[PDB]
């Protein structure tokens, strides 16, 4: 558990330091020196937008990709005694790509809204640009993570489908209903991301 | 001040990609080879 | 200078006749069905592929963004 | 040298590719003395159309030199595969 | 006027609601699907009864959608911040609560399928327990809906 | 008249497909996915052209298309020597067996590369490039712009009154040297991939009607084919029509705030019809947008549940697990409706791979052979020798082999998943007659 | 002046280097001698 | 007269109360359902009694709903900050305390349900201990209600 | 007029696109080589076929090279920041996408090599599953390309 | 006029390229050497062929040396910062890419070398795969060379 | 004109060059020594040949010693910072590169010596592999020297 | 005119040198004593010679004492900071280098002493290897003495 111990030690020290610094700023009655509004305003909306775009596409493929090999290994292993599996159980992978597609479409549609500002001093500049920037960030994150977890779900379910079908061909069709729910969960994230960027403007 | 816009934004992107690197490296390190081969 | 009407007529007739009349002018061997399939499938896919390429470039919204050296060269090339 | 007839044959094919493609490149510039417009121009490019004609001739010369080297390479590889 | 960045928190709320509810549904769904497939190999006659846990998971996913949509439609540029904080709370409230519920959905459905696999009479009991998980998802949704209207 | 399997001698027969020296390879890549249902429509006669075409779009490279054919010809020229010999190398045998497939794939790749006018990133100048009249550019208040040009590019305006006219054949070569080819040509290929993908799907569906006739299943068209094709036409064919309309309806005169087909398509599905702020493609479009989506929904009940519903009606009157049949049909409906949306995305591989290849060709040329050129005569000539040799090596290693293989697989994917799944369904048995196979032994 | 620069540099430079030492020490601390050959008899 | 962002603390309170309580009830429910499913296979007649730990868990969930709603009703824009700290404290107090109680509810039910099947005389002892877990949950509710009105 | 540091984000994009893609392709290569070495002993005739997962991984590495070079050739000093973030997004997008692709390649290939040797009918399925992962990696490339003109 | 401390990034590049490349080669060398020691005791005639992984590992190390030196010779005091960002990108690009290749070398070397003793027909297959890892390392060098002079 | 704190970096370099290389050499020494002890019980006749990895380990430690001294003899209070960064990079380059080599030395020594105990023909192959580790160590030294004199 | 708290760094040096040196010697001592205790049961006649690893390990703590005091002898209030950095670097150099040596001593002592009883001919090889670890520790001292006096 050498790596888990490293991850934990970093995690604990990271937040423990934040607690000490935060409380100290309070204790020493600093003039709101740690100003969240300052961080949000100085941080260029361009980063937030491009980050959300990269997340929307990058997280979604990670999900799909995760599930693909989950079900790939189960299919390949079981298929040694039940080669019929490849005929029908490949649809589990189609669902996995489909989860990536949901995010991919949004990633492009969102990025199509990215524009320059020709802006400098945030003071009274880009009021709408900050809203659109944060919204695009959220919408990208929304769909990215939603597809990420969907892809894992579909992989786990598809694995059971392959193992089941190897022993009873009648089970395949009924199980398909579970993966459909998995796909629907990802679509829900798409609906929200669409709404979040439904009324935005850049530039 | 302790941080500038530049420094902070740089740290934010650095950590995001550092997490990606960590994820990749994690699974790469946790990679084993075979103890023995099945047959001749 | 060119119009679009003429390119369309020339290549539409070419591929159209092949896909429509072509099957009438085919060997009678055992591969006749394959050759007829080839003639028709080829004409349709090839025509549509080309047609988009030439049609899509009509009524353009913008021209190319060229490097300085090329822009000058064209003055005395085209 | 033998070098292996399988590798001599590969050299012959590359040599033929070289001579054919390099001569073609020189011709295209010589005729359109052009869309590619890659003769290795200077950055300080002046209003002198003759500079494009001159550089294009330079490209043809350089290309034919490269072809000449492929002619020598193909000749050598030819004898190797024939003797092997 | 309406300060900048005020919409930031409301966006995080709308995103959090959907993502955490998706997490809950995904866990409960994957766990339920695992148990169902394992049972159906041994006896397929219980498959239809064993489906409900999967819908139960989907409910958490919807819960999250309802609030995330409510907020996402409410999001604008000129937000008075107070409204954004209400949105932040509503988003987290339903998402994180649905996550807890979805976990319970997963664990209870998976164990429930194995239980019924051995003794079908457990069906009604297992559904009643999953009803408590649905109630936990509802409570989260209730609070989130209340906050968004303040 | 479609090709179907032969009769074999009231049990399910194996599927017998007669092939020859050329078509056998195509049948095998079909069989690799599965053995078709007895009396099923054989997809192979259409694969012979369809697959090379999809490759040619994925591999639309004029220069490599030639090299690809030459490789196939080499194998064919040794056909007699390879057949009457030992071939323990299975990879060589496989590509040999596919030698006639490869040749055709190259043939179409040349066709598509020629229209794209890309031969190792080289354009094909037919003396027809009249896109713009540079002499008039300077007249339009651009005097000595080549002085400032030292630090600028400057994009050639549309409709200045002096530009216009299409390129005689394919894309105007001038875009091959532009800095914004990446918007002009990328957009065209995007739209092309969508149009071709939708057409290919509609073709596959149309074939299902013939299969439904052959097996005398009127119900499979009354609640199947008809509502399914209505769904696809109303949504996906409409989109295609709009794409051509945009190209032919609007000129640069409306380039600012020009209607975006992506936004109108999204607003269509969502019934979002703003009064103003966004220009419409044509008057009344909002009414059409609403009409088509509603109709698409109206066809769904037939495809979703009426098939098992009428089967129950007819069954009980003649006298069938009604619940199970509802499950089957509901899943089928979801797969068809959702798959059409997903399948459309699948055909974006035509754009994605065509672009990816174009990026490899442009970059491999620019960062390898271009740098080998120099104003110094002898050094340039000798450098081109060594640099080109490496360049040709990279073109083979990266594009002719690896990418050609990738495009092979991706086009084959489209055939198996998106095309065949519209009509080529079910399974059959391997046809294994008595034959005198042991000739060498 | 420019505190944020020296601050940023020194903090993250010394932190990364300190961790490299900590991890290296961990890896050395827990070196596996094999616990075989003669160890089983001494154990 | 009041500072900005003062409402931030309050909304975190209302959310935290519900989320932690759902996490507590969810844990206890998940563990209880697992034990119930495993036990009831051997002793199906106990299915209608072994549900109780799950109800106990639902109580933790209500505890959270009550405070979260009570805080939500007290959320305004012109909050005096002082009141917001009290609301945050009330939210955390009941939520985190309910979380601890739900943990015990889970572990005690899991062991108790199986122990009861192997020992019917344990039923009374199991309930009594669960009563103690409910008392632990209430203590948090009591303080939270005191703070939210202070 | 150019915000300083504007070029910093851009340069990181070109690097990440190459590094993360190499990590993915290397992982897939390492996994495949392990399965290939174990399989090939008993069925050396399959050694040539077993390379395919590795070639596919190599494609992922190229995907990354294309973006890294495209960005590198697009770097200047007076970068307007807007362009820089587009390049950083392109790098990260293809990087993580290729990384995930490579992992799927490796994991599937390892199982595929063993499965095919035991059951040659699985050969096509092995290629198919790897093919879908390669298609997913392509998306990562394309989105990186799209951003270059936005 | 040039920003201060601008040399920091370029210097880190030169060192990073060398260190990460040594890490990659060191891993592949150590892992291959382990397989060599375990293998060649049974098949000493292969001792002069099983070194190849290790040689190819040295290539990764050179790739790093070439860039690390290229960067170091490119540094001055009055650096315009832009150039330094490029130097760090080039350093990391080749270093971390070589690191990824080093893992491939190590894993493939071990599996291949031991497999070769079991099946000598694997010898060529091992080289081909290791060749792919070397190609992956090359890509990093190419990009680093492009950036370092950009 | 000299930035204060500037000398801090150069001093850390001189230390790092020794500390990291010392960690590597120590690992290699301990790892090889363990294998040597195992060998000697089986057969002491090789005890004077298996020491080589340990002697080689020392060479790597010297690499670090040399640079650390060269940096220390190059430290001043009136440092121009540019030189300070070069010294930090040089120290890290040799230290971290020697560190990687040190681990490589230990791993291959242990495996080589243990194998040689059974197969004396392994000795020559062992030496070549150890030679590669020495080459990896040199590369770090070379760059560090180039930077420190830049 | 000197910076405030400039002694802070030099003081950390004097402490760090002693602490890390004790850490190294303690580790080697603990491991050496463990091997001695296990070994001497079989061959009590070696209990005396087997102490050497522990005696050698003490040399590390001595090294640390020497530098820690050497630094302390040079601690004043009016330190020019530069001198403080030198003291901190020297302290860390010898301390952490001694730590590396401590690991080597401990690991080699354990295996060596136990091996010696199994193979009396190992004694000389054990001493030689321990000598290399002592040389590695001295390198730290050498750098610290040169650096702290610069």
């Amino acid at each position: 558990t050498g790596l888990e111990l490293l991850y934990l030690g970093i995690f604990v020290a990271f937040w423990a330091c934040m607690i000490v610094v935060g409380i100290c700023y309070t204790i020493f009655d600093l003039g709101f020196r740690f100003d969240v509004a300052w961080f949000l305003t100085e941080t260029s909306p361009f980063m937030w937008s491009n980050l959300g775009i990269g997340l929307a596409i990058s997280l979604s493929v990670v999900g799909a990709a995760w599930g693909i090999y989950i079900t790939g290994s189960s299919i390949i292993g079981g298929g040694v005694k039940a080669p019929r599996i490849k005929t029908k159980n490949l649809v589990s992978i189609i669902f996995c790509e489909a989860v990536a597609i949901y995010g991919i479409i949004m990633a492009i549609v969102i990025s199509n809204m990215a524009e320059p500002f020709s802006a400098t001093d945030p003071k009274a500049i880009g009021h709408r640009n900050y809203h659109a920037g944060y919204s695009m960030f959220g919408a990208g994150l929304t769909v990215g993570l939603s597809n990420l977890f969907c892809g894992v779900c579909v992989g786990i379910v598809g694995s059971g489908a392959a193992l089941a079908d190897a022993q009873n061909p009648s089970l395949f069709v009924k199980i398909l209903i579970v993966e459909i729910f998995g796909s629907a969960i990802g679509l829900f994230g798409v609906i929200v991301a669409i709404l979040q960027t439904s009324r935005v403007k850049m530039g | 001040g302790f941080f500038s816009p530049g420094i902070w934004m740089g740290l934010l992107t650095t950590l995001f990609m550092l997490f990606i690197f960590t994820y990749g490296l994690h699974m790469i390190l946790s990679l084993k080879t075979m103890d023995r081969f099945d047959d001749r | 200078a060119h119009s679009f009407a003429l390119p369309v007529i020339i290549f539409t007739t070419f591929w159209g006749l092949i896909g429509i009349a072509g099957p009438w002018f085919v060997p009678k061997g055992p591969n006749r069905g394959v050759i007829i399939t080839m003639l028709v499938a080829t004409a349709v896919c090839c025509y549509l592929f080309w047609l988009i390429a030439i049609l899509a470039q009509l009524n353009p919204l913008f021209g190319p963004q060229l490097k300085n050296e090329t822009i000058w060269y064209v003055r005395f090339l085209w | 040298l033998c070098c292996g007839p399988k590798l001599a044959a590969c050299g012959i094919v590359l040599s033929a590719w070289g001579v054919i493609m390099l001569i073609m490149l020189g011709i295209f510039f010589n005729v359109h003395s052009l869309i590619e417009d890659v003769p290795f121009t200077e950055k300080d490019f002046e209003n002198g159309p003759q500079n494009i004609y001159n550089l294009y001739e330079q490209v043809s010369y350089n290309c034919f030199i490269a072809a000449g080297l492929y002619l020598l390479l193909g000749g050598f590889s030819f004898c190797q595969v024939r003797l092997n | 006027n309406n300060p900048e960045y005020s919409s930031f928190f409301g966006v995080m709320g709308a995103s959090s609601a959907m993502v955490f509810s998706a997490m809950g549904a995904a866990y409960g769904t994957a766990k339920s699907g695992t148990g169902i497939a394992a049972m159906s190999v041994m006896r397929p006659e219980l498959i239809m009864k064993s489906i409900i846990p999967v819908v139960m998971a989907g409910i958490i996913a919807i819960y999250g959608l309802v609030v995330a949509v409510l907020i996402a439609n409410s999001l604008t540029d000129g937000i008075t911040l107070y409204r954004s904080f209400l949105q932040l709370g509503a988003g987290l409230s339903v998402g994180l609560s649905g996550l807890a519920a979805g976990f319970a959905i997963g664990i209870v459905g998976d164990a429930g399928v194995r239980g019924t696999a051995q003794q079908p009479r457990l069906f009604v009991g297992m559904i009643l327990i999953l009803i408590f998980a649905e109630v936990l998802g509802l409570y989260g949704l209730i609070v989130a809906l209340i906050l968004s209207t303040k | 008249e479609l090709f179907r399997s032969e009769e074999m001698t009231n049990q399910t027969p194996p599927t017998y497909n007669k092939t020859n020296k050329f078509t056998h390879g195509f049948q095998n890549i079909v069989d690799a996915y599965g053995i078709g249902t007895y009396r099923e429509i054989n997809p192979a006669p259409y694969t012979v052209i369809t697959f090379p075409f999809l490759f040619a779009v994925m591999f639309g490279d004029f220069g490599h298309g030639i090299l690809m054919t030459l490789f196939a010809v080499w194998m064919v020229l040794r056909e007699s020597r390879i057949l009457s010999q030992k071939n323990e190398n299975e990879m060589f045998s496989m590509v040999f067996s596919g030698r006639y497939i490869i040749l055709l794939m190259g043939l179409f790749s040349i066709y598509t590369g020629l229209i794209y006018n890309d031969c190792f990133s080289k354009s094909l100048n037919i003396f027809g490039s009249s896109w713009s009249v540079r002499p008039m550019f300077t007249i339009g208040n651009w005097t000595e712009e080549t002085l400032l040009g030292s630090s600028v590019l400057q994009l050639n305006p549309a409709i200045p009154g002096v530009f216009g006219g299409p390129y005689p054949f394919g894309i105007d070569p001038i875009w091959n040297i532009a800095t914004n080819k990446l918007t002009f040509l990328n957009s065209f290929k995007m739209k092309m991939s969508v149009i071709l993908g939708i057409i290919h799907m509609l073709f596959g569906v149309s074939l299902s009607l013939f299969n439904h006739i052959y097996f005398k299943k009127p119900l499979n068209i009354y609640f199947g084919f008809i509502p399914e094709i209505i769904f696809m036409s109303s949504l996906f064919g409409y989109l295609v029509i709009l794409i051509f309309y945009k190209w032919t309806a609007y000129d640069a005169h409306s380039s600012r705030n020009a209607p975006s087909l992506l936004i109108h398509f999204i607003n269509m599905f969502l019934f979002s019809y703003p009064e103003s702020g966004n220009a419409m493609l044509y008057s009344g479009q909002k009414g059409i947008q609403c009409f088509l989506i509603v109709v698409a929904m109206l066809c769904v009940p037939w495809m979703l549940l009426f098939k098992p519903l009428i089967l129950r009606h007819q069954y009980l009157r003649k006298k069938f697990d009604f619940g199970d049949t509802m499950v089957h049909q509901a899943i089928h409906t979801i797969e068809y409706c959702l798959g059409c949306i997903s399948n459309t995305a699948s055909y974006l591989r035509l754009w994605a791979l065509s672009l990816a290849h174009a990026q490899l060709s442009e970059v491999l040329w620019t960062m390898v052979i271009h740098i080998g050129l120099h104003v110094r005569s002898l050094a340039g000539g000798l450098g081109l020798f060594f640099i080109f040799a490496a360049f040709a090596t990279l073109t083979v290693a990266i594009l002719l082999i690896m990418e050609g293989l990738s495009a092979f697989l991706h086009a084959l994917r489209l055939h198996w998943v998106e095309f065949q799944n519209k009509f080529y369904t079910g399974t059959g048995f391997k046809f294994l007659p008595f034959s005198f196979e042991h000739i060498r032994e | 002046l420019e505190y944020s620069v020296v601050f940023n540099l020194v903090l993250w430079i010394m932190t990364g280097l300190a961790l490299a030492v900590i991890i290296t020490s961990y890896n050395i601390w827990n070196m596996d001698p094999g616990y075989d050959s003669i160890i089983y008899r001494m154990t």
